């Protein structure tokens, strides 16, 4: 989700643009400010909700040995989701 | 307050080896100007020399003194033998430091340091 | 494989890394999430020993096979998070596949 | 005499009776492992880590709740006790959640360091594990609950501490949960020390979340600013920057505590910070310009000054050194009119003696008193630390309180006598029958909230109170060293102020209108323009722009507490210093520095050029100023409670009303606090 | 026990036999005779006796140490002799290792053991340059490691980890020339000690 | 044989500090406080000195907290404070000690939490 | 990669780049965070 | 820090079986040729007592005859399981202690052929995750692993307080070091025994008596790497 | 001009007793006296007793007042007074 400020530059996923008066801008100047395109929090949120029967589920990122540490999700709350802390995938009890 | 001894036993053998040194680094500075092709002068060198024997003026160990010129020593004898290089020798006069502020003020308006 | 980053700025290579090459700051991401706003290498001061990605719980630092990086500047050579999600994104071709040659005998 | 003989691995150790094994085991530099205990909380016992040996006993002893007899020898690393913590270790890691790399706790942390040291290695945990559902308990302290291990910190700290029963367990066995069951907010003045307290990070800060861990912060120790308690805190820094506010163990001050409002306000020194010195343009507006510049306009206002067209103005933050500086500087152009907001009345003895505005009993003595008299005061807001402190004496010691004015929630059971102040004339003739209950006290103490001298007849007040506490002394109740009298301040800059002789109010300003005024950090609105003449010269010096920044001609942009070396001298007045944590933002400079800058430039330079210097200063001003961490001790009450008797004050009718009567009262009061985020979340949060 | 490293109590006895053996023929100099449980022998001596102690351990006949592994110092600053100066030493006839230690403080010097061992000389001219420890009757007692003009002694406790200054080339003077030193990034302390004993059996007394 | 000197220990000179590093310096000596988020005292054993904490400034081309003072990571150990008093007496560094801090001793019992008459009594557990 | 194809991902990049180090599209570094201390804004009003 | 890979024994074995006929090429320019004799023999002795008084070590021991090799004196890990050869001098110069390096080449190559048909199978690291950090996977399923894991790699193990002088037979001779331990995680003290330090200290006293050139062909017979004497 | 008083002392050492004194007994009638001079007093332990004067532009004179007698504390105030 790249946007670029009134000046131009692109804004980072992390919120970073120089302001207009920021002289730090012209490194840029014949070249290039590095901005990574695939926006982390964008590509989380297209994940569908899983549904799944149980009250706790566990999440380990995919892959088994190649995921995150395995961690229990508690799903009793029925307005919103389990989030696994680790890879931001979202569970909610059917 | 019973010590063992570096060279001296008391301040009065200790200032005779202080002025022995003086004698070798007064006689040294001539040749370190030529043979270092040093842009400074002579009477710039040997009042470098008596600045650096100035600040020490106020020790009264014995043993203190001792190891004060038997650094003296150590830095003459990497002078004479040209184990230095020039830049070395005129790192003793800081020539591409600014002046730092002296007076409250001037030092008031460039930072917080005391 | 979602898309989302793996690192959730616990800072265990920042903590192991032998030449303090590795810079890290963060906060709440704005859905929530742990998540870096600074992830600096210095390969400059790197030594390239790989504890950094022994010590990540998550497999999310690694160093990856290529070798043929050098630059005309110092300067090039301060990485910061974009450059290296770039890498990340550029190798990670390769680099799952190397992952998943070596990862049984980690 | 009484004392008892056991043995610590063999050692011998005498102790007094009561005395638990893992007390007995402190005493020979032995730190039983522990996750339920803790020294200022009722003992659990519940969660087992502390079970030890004791020599020819089959069963091993909960530590932190038994109590040891004689001759036992305690085995403290026999294999029965470390066969006894690998267990305990091994259950309550069963169903931890494997959340090291994501949680706050993580490298501070009791459960891993205890595993580290006490546990296993390696699971044979073969099951899935627990998880439960998170609690919202407000904007201080996020729970993930499924890392909690059920220690009953929380629920011990939030009854007896905090006097606040919300904090239970619901359900039963592998099930029970630590909560309110209803949705609750856990909104409370010292609400924050759970976190602390929380061994694991099941309650953590919200506001510090996810920026930083432990092993990389500075820590700086100080001192809290936000009231007049002078708690001793840690300011947590990395790579120049301010992370989070911890207490620093203090047991005559703070204990281990600090309130909300000191642990969470630190973030207004991010917001609203004066950078550059700045003055008027052409156009009326303020614009930034150099030291150089801005010092030169106000030295030229100062040398054409004199007497009583130059006054000064010291704000709630301020730091002695400054306060002496510009008492000096203004002494150097015969003006003594050096102010503060905060009001103490003048009559009688007023500043001459220091026993006159002092809490001459100390923090520590309330947990002596057998009765407290509070006049006026919320102490709860006012003093947070304060009153732990009386519910703390209120809960082991069966203190009796009684107050006089609005009847506030004090978080013990207290006696209202009312709130008209009538009612200290009622005592003191010895009408009402709360005066039998001071005479029959052997150590009585009456506090004064400096709120309550705020008031038009605040002398009026002092007179009254201070006629109670001279009718108790002239009986035999007391014991002579014993002190009544005390005046409990809200300001962190009070004492010191009336130690060095400034005039307390702005009564003497609005007499004599100045020409120039200096506002010291001064942002309490206390004078504005429209009580100065036309053209009135202001000059501001602080670190936040609030209400004397806008209004001020020149801005002179100072250092915040955590940015200098500054002496504080708190309620009882103990002086006390801050450290450099972080160097002040921008073109900022020491406060005191400042001062000593522009009285160069104008010619009045002042005879002192380090702080080392400066403080030799404040020592010939008053030598207590230095003596840091000391309680000096004030006298001569008598000598004070007869002049006050000359001029005779009359009582106004209007109710004693502290300023603050709910919480949301107590969230922002000064600068810092008005700038922080935090502090504007906590205050949606207590209304809404 | 697979993990554990396994003991050897008859090396532990021979070593602590001899310990006693050398401490009753040097009373004169001997102040602490140790052997660590994985058996390594040291022997704390008073400075006087530098040259006897390592004179008779190289030459008698029962010792023979004829080879000096290394000689270095270690910085102590809470001790009054901050200073501590250990000798290394093998006997290849008896296979075997010892330990010998002194103290000095900044302005008392140690007899040079050059003598003894030619080996010393370079591990002397070291520790003078890396903790200023003065060794009387050296040959040739000058800095080893740091440059020409170095002030300070790095190896101190109390001198930095990045030093005073720095170099760089300076155009102007067309020279290297010497800066108070300065870190774009500052060295980022860590603080790693656990707030819980490791170790009781090393406990110091309250 | 020894030789008498009765001069106060001083070896600033032959330190090789720089003066600005001696003179403007204030020492530190104290207990470090015990970490509120943990109940070990192990790191509350030890005398510690630390120096003024100085200016630190983000470099411009990363953002990295640069500094100039060289003794910003400085932290020494002693086990009295009489041990750190005198190091720092002779390397002439301007010194403030604060005195060690140790909790009092409380009056724990567990029987309390059930008084028949005294407000010690628990309402939950 | 004929025979055992690298795994697809919605975000490798589909156009290998190569090393552009000295040209337009060199990489330049660039602090990543944003500010910390936020200036008080004097009123924009002669009210003084 | 990790298992052999499958399959690297193997390439290993077919490098070993090449080897000493590498070494035999470089004997057959060297070893009898009479100018790399007239550079070498007699150039740099040093006596027995000498060598031992001014702390030689490895081959510059052995070079002068002393029957001396902490593989064999002092064994550590698993040298006391292997047979081999300790190569010896007699004339104590440049052309013996040459000699004595290319022998010990082959006793190396003897050596690693034992290694390859003794290897045993097990772990590779000690199975206390105190110390040692937990697989990946354990660290990513067990509580106890993932809070070991987290502390190996932030605070690291404590190290029981106390010094050690340990040495090995290096290739260069006695590399030791002096590892002093205050009981927390990081090393109090850690002097580093190169063997070059001493091998240098002694050019003088080896290159008395000799010419110019010959000091290029002393210095090469102590092997000098400057990391390990300057540190 | 007179523009302020200090007086410091110690609260038990024999050397301020003669100050002590003072204070019980002439203070209150020295207040009444000159009602608006600010009288610091300002007890700290371990300090010789000393007299403050502060006059005006901020010159300022200190007295000892060690062992002396509540009457040449009297005397040394008549003489700061006036
Ligand atoms: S590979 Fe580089 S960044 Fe990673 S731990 Fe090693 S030195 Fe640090
Ligand atoms: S890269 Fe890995 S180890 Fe480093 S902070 Fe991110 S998750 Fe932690
Ligand atoms: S509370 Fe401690 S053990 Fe539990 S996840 Fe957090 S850091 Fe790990
Ligand atoms: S939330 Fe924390 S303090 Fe409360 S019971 Fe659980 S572990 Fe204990
Ligand atoms: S600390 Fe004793 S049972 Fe919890
Ligand atoms: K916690
Ligand atoms: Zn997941």
């Amino acid at each position: 989700g790249v946007r670029t400020s009134p000046t131009g530059e692109k804004v980072t996923h992390t919120g970073q643009v120089y302001d207009d008066g920021d002289y730090r801008k012209v490194r840029f100047v014949g070249r290039q400010k590095e901005v990574n395109e695939n926006f982390a929090i964008d590509l989380i949120a297209e994940q569908p909700v899983s549904q799944v029967g149980s009250r706790v589920i566990s999440c380990d990122g995919g892959g088994g040995a190649l995921g995150h540490p395995r961690v229990y999700i508690n799903l009793d709350k029925e307005t919103k989701t389990g989030t696994c802390g680790y890879c931001g995938l979202q569970f909610r009890q059917q | 307050t019973s010590v063992k001894p570096i060279f001296s036993r008391d301040m009065n053998e200790a200032k005779r080896r202080v002025r022995e040194l003086y004698r070798a680094w007064y006689r040294e500075v001539p040749n370190t100007v030529h043979l270092f092709q040093l842009d400074i002068s002579v009477k710039q060198g040997r009042d470098k020399v008596r600045e650096m024997f100035k600040k020490n003026a106020h020790i009264t160990d014995p043993r203190v003194v001792d190891l004060l010129v038997i650094k003296g020593k150590m830095e003459l004898e990497e002078t004479i033998k040209v184990w230095k290089q020039r830049t070395h020798v005129m790192r003793f006069f800081h020539e591409t430091e600014a002046p730092r502020p002296k007076d409250f003020l001037s030092k008031f308006y460039v930072g917080h340091d005391p | 494989p979602s898309g989302e980053e793996r690192c959730i700025a616990c800072k265990l290579c920042e903590a192991v890394c032998p030449a303090q090459a590795i810079t890290i700051e963060a906060e709440p991401r704005a859905d929530g999430s742990r998540r870096t706003t600074r992830y600096d290498i210095d390969m400059t001061k790197c030594i390239y020993c790989g504890f950094c990605q022994e010590a990540c719980p998550v497999d999310a630092i690694v160093e990856g096979p290529n070798f043929e990086f050098s630059t005309e500047t110092h300067e090039e050579l301060l990485y910061n998070k974009e450059k290296l999600l770039n890498n990340g994104d550029k190798w990670e071709a390769e680099i799952a596949a190397n992952i998943q040659a070596d990862y049984l005998y980690r | 005499s009484n004392l008892i003989e056991v043995f610590v691995d063999g050692q011998s150790v005498m102790v007094e009776p009561g005395t638990t094994v893992l007390q007995a085991c402190e005493k020979v530099g032995m730190q039983i492992p522990r996750f339920c205990y803790h020294e200022r909380l009722s003992v659990a016992g519940n969660c087992r880590m502390c079970l030890v040996e004791i020599e020819k006993a089959p069963k091993v002893v909960a530590a932190c709740a038994m109590p040891v007899m004689k001759g036992w020898n305690i085995l403290t690393n026999s294999e029965k006790t470390k066969k006894a913590r690998e267990g305990v270790m091994e259950f309550l890691l069963a169903n931890h959640p494997l959340d090291c790399p994501i949680c706050d706790q993580g490298g501070e942390c009791d459960l891993q360091d205890q595993s580290m040291m006490f546990g296993s290695d390696r699971s044979r945990f073969l099951e899935g594990k627990r998880a439960v559902e998170d609690k919202n308990i407000g904007p201080l302290v996020k729970t993930i609950m499924t890392r909690c291990i059920q220690c009953t910190r929380c629920i011990r700290f939030a009854s007896e501490i905090a006097g606040v029963d919300d904090l239970g367990t619901t359900g039963r066995g592998n099930d029970m949960q630590v909560g309110t069951y209803i949705e609750k907010m856990f909104m409370s003045e010292l609400s924050g020390n759970i976190i602390d307290i929380c061994p694991v990070g099941a309650l953590t800060s919200k506001p510090y979340a996810f920026t930083a861990r432990p092993w990389e912060t500075r820590k700086t120790e100080s001192i809290d600013v936000m009231d007049a308690v002078g708690s001793n805190i840690v300011v947590s820094t990395r790579t120049g920057e301010v992370m989070r506010i911890l207490p620093r163990m203090h047991e005559d001050i703070n204990e281990e505590w600090i309130s909300d409002k000191t642990r969470f306000a630190y973030d207004g020194l991010k917001r609203q910070r004066l950078t550059e010195p700045m003055v008027r343009n052409e156009k009326g507006l303020l614009t930034h310009t150099t030291w150089e510049d801005a010092l030169s306009r106000v030295a030229g206002m100062l040398q054409s000054f004199q007497g009583n067209d130059v006054a000064a103005i010291a704000g709630g933050l301020v730091d002695a050194e400054a306060l002496i500086a510009l008492k000096d500087l203004l002494n150097r152009v015969d003006s003594d009119t050096l102010c503060t907001e905060e009001v103490f009345p003048t009559a009688g003895a007023g500043t001459d003696l220091r026993s006159n505005y002092l809490l001459n009993t100390t923090i520590a003595g309330v947990e002596e008193a057998d009765v407290v008299l509070l006049v006026g005061t919320n102490p709860r807001f006012e003093a947070p630390l304060f009153n732990a402190r009386i519910r703390k004496s209120w809960l082991h010691n069966d203190l009796k309180v009684a107050l006089i004015g609005s009847p506030v929630d004090l978080t013990y059971r207290y006696d209202h006598l009312g709130d008209s102040p009538k009612i200290l004339q009622d005592i003191a003739s010895g009408s009402h029958p709360f005066s039998q209950v001071l005479q029959e006290a052997k150590k009585p103490m009456v506090i004064l909230g400096s709120s309550a001298l705020q008031r038009n007849d605040g002398a009026a007040i002092l007179a009254a109170v201070s006629n109670i506490a001279q009718k108790i002394r002239t009986s035999s109740g007391v014991t002579g060293d014993w002190k009544v009298m005390n005046i409990l301040h809200r300001i962190a800059s009070q004492v010191a102020a009336l130690d060095l002789g400034y005039k307390p109010g702005v009564e003497a300003i609005q007499k004599n209108p100045p020409k120039m005024l200096f506002l010291l950090g001064a942002d309490g609105g206390c004078i504005t323009r429209q009580d100065l003449p036309k053209d009135c010269f202001i000059v501001y010096q602080g670190h936040h722009g609030d209400v004397g920044a806008p209004i001020a001609d020149v801005i002179l942009p100072g250092a915040a507490y955590t940015e200098k070396s500054a002496t504080y001298v708190n309620t009882e007045g103990r002086a006390q210093q801050t450290k450099v944590a972080v160097t002040p933002p921008g073109l900022a400079r020491e406060d005191w520095k400042i001062i000593r800058a522009l009285s160069e430039i104008a010619g009045m330079t002042l005879p002192y050029d380090t702080l080392d210097q400066v403080r030799n200063r404040l020592e010939e001003v008053s030598p207590n100023l230095v003596r840091y961490d000391d309680v000096e001790g004030a006298n001569y009450f008598q000598q004070a409670s007869e002049l006050s008797k000359l001029v005779n004050q009359q009582l106004l009718a209007d109710p004693l009303v502290p300023p603050q009567l709910t919480i949301k009262d107590f969230y922002m009061t000064d600068s810092i606090s008005r700038a922080s985020q935090t502090m504007a979340k906590c205050v949606k949060a207590v209304t809404e | 026990r697979p993990t554990v490293r396994p003991r050897n109590d008859v090396a532990h006895k021979q070593l602590s036999a001899f310990g006693e053996y050398v401490a009753e023929i040097l009373p004169k100099y001997v102040q602490q005779v140790q052997v660590s449980c994985f058996n390594e022998l040291e022997i704390c001596i008073h400075p006087d006796g530098v040259i006897p102690v390592l004179t008779f351990l190289r030459d008698h006949s029962n010792a023979q140490f004829k080879s000096l592994a290394d000689l270095t110092a270690v910085d102590i600053p809470t001790r009054q002799n901050r200073f501590e100066i250990v000798y290394n030493l093998l006997s290849l006839r008896f296979n075997s290792r010892i330990r010998v230690k002194t103290y000095t403080d900044e302005l008392t010097p140690i007899e040079s053991s050059v003598p003894v061992y030619k080996a010393a000389n370079w591990y002397e001219r070291e520790i003078w340059d890396m903790f200023g420890v003065f060794f009387a009757n050296h040959p040739d007692l000058r800095r080893i490691l740091t440059d020409y003009g170095f002030e300070g002694h790095p190896f101190r406790k109390d001198f930095p980890l990045s030093g005073y200054v720095e170099l760089r080339y300076d155009d102007e003077v067309k020279r290297v020339v010497a800066e108070p030193v300065e870190l774009a990034q500052e060295f980022r302390k860590f603080d790693l000690n656990s707030p819980w004993e490791a170790f009781p059996a090393y406990r110091q007394p309250p | 044989q020894l030789i008498t000197v009765d001069e106060k220990l001083d070896i600033t000179t032959i330190t090789g500090v720089p003066e600005e590093h001696i003179k403007t310096r204030k020492a530190r000596i104290f207990v470090p406080a015990r970490n509120n988020m943990q109940s070990g005292v192990n790191n509350t054993k030890k005398w510690k000195m630390e120096f003024d904490t100085r200016e630190r400034w983000e470099n411009p081309l990363m953002g990295w907290a640069s500094t100039a003072d060289p003794l910003s990571n400085l932290v020494l150990t002693f086990s009295t404070k009489e041990d750190a008093v005198a190091f720092a007496e002779k390397n002439g560094w301007s010194y403030d000690v604060e005195e060690r801090k140790v909790p009092k001793p409380k009056s724990k019992s567990y029987g309390a939490n059930f008084s028949w008459n005294k407000r010690t009594r628990v309402s939950t557990k | 990669p004929t025979v055992k194809p690298p795994t697809a991902r919605k975000f490798i990049w589909t156009n290998h780049k190569f090393n552009l180090s000295g040209t337009p599209q060199q990489y330049v570094p660039y602090s990543t965070t944003r500010k910390k201390i936020q200036e008080w804004v004097p009123p924009s009003t002669p009210y003084k | 820090h990790q298992d052999l890979p499958l399959g690297l024994m193997d390439d290993i074995y077919e490098f070993s079986k090449n080897f000493s006929l590498r070494i035999d090429e470089l004997e057959e320019m060297l070893t009898n040729n009479r100018i790399w004799r007239n550079r070498t023999v007699d150039i740099g002795i040093v006596t027995a007592e000498d060598a031992l008084n001014y702390g030689f070590s490895g081959v510059m021991l052995r070079g002068s005859g002393i029957q001396w090799d902490l593989r064999k004196t002092q064994p550590y890990d698993v040298y006391d399981q292997v047979e081999f050869d300790v190569p010896i001098g007699s004339r104590g110069d440049c052309y013996d202690r040459y000699l004595c390096r290319v022998e010990e080449m082959r006793q190396s190559i003897r050596i690693i052929s034992q290694c390859l048909n003794k290897m045993p199978p097990g772990e590779i690291k000690v199975d206390d995750a105190k110390v040692s950090p937990p697989k990946r996977a354990e660290m990513k399923t067990s509580m106890e692993s993932l809070i070991h894991h987290f502390k190996l790699y932030t605070e690291g193990y404590q190290v029981p307080p106390g010094a050690t002088y340990t040495a090995i037979e290096a290739p260069k001779g006695e590399f030791g070091v002096y590892l002093v331990s205050d009981g927390s995680s990081r090393p109090y003290r850690c002097k580093i025994k190169a063997p070059g330090f001493a091998h240098l200290a002694g050019l003088d006293k080896m290159s008395k008596g000799h010419m110019l050139a010959d000091v290029v062909a002393i210095i090469g017979t102590q092997d000098i790497v400057f990391g390990e004497v300057d540190r | 001009g007179l523009r302020e008083i200090r007086i410091h002392l110690c609260q038990r050492s024999p050397g301020s007793q003669g100050v002590r004194d003072f204070i019980e007994k002439r203070y209150v009638e020295l207040k009444k006296a000159n009602p608006d001079l600010p009288i610091l007093i300002r007890e700290c332990s371990d300090v010789q007793p000393k007299l403050w004067a502060r006059y005006a532009f901020g010159q300022e004179k200190n007295v000892s007042l060690n062992n002396f007698s509540a009457d040449q504390v009297t005397r040394a105030l008549e003489n700061v007074l006036s």
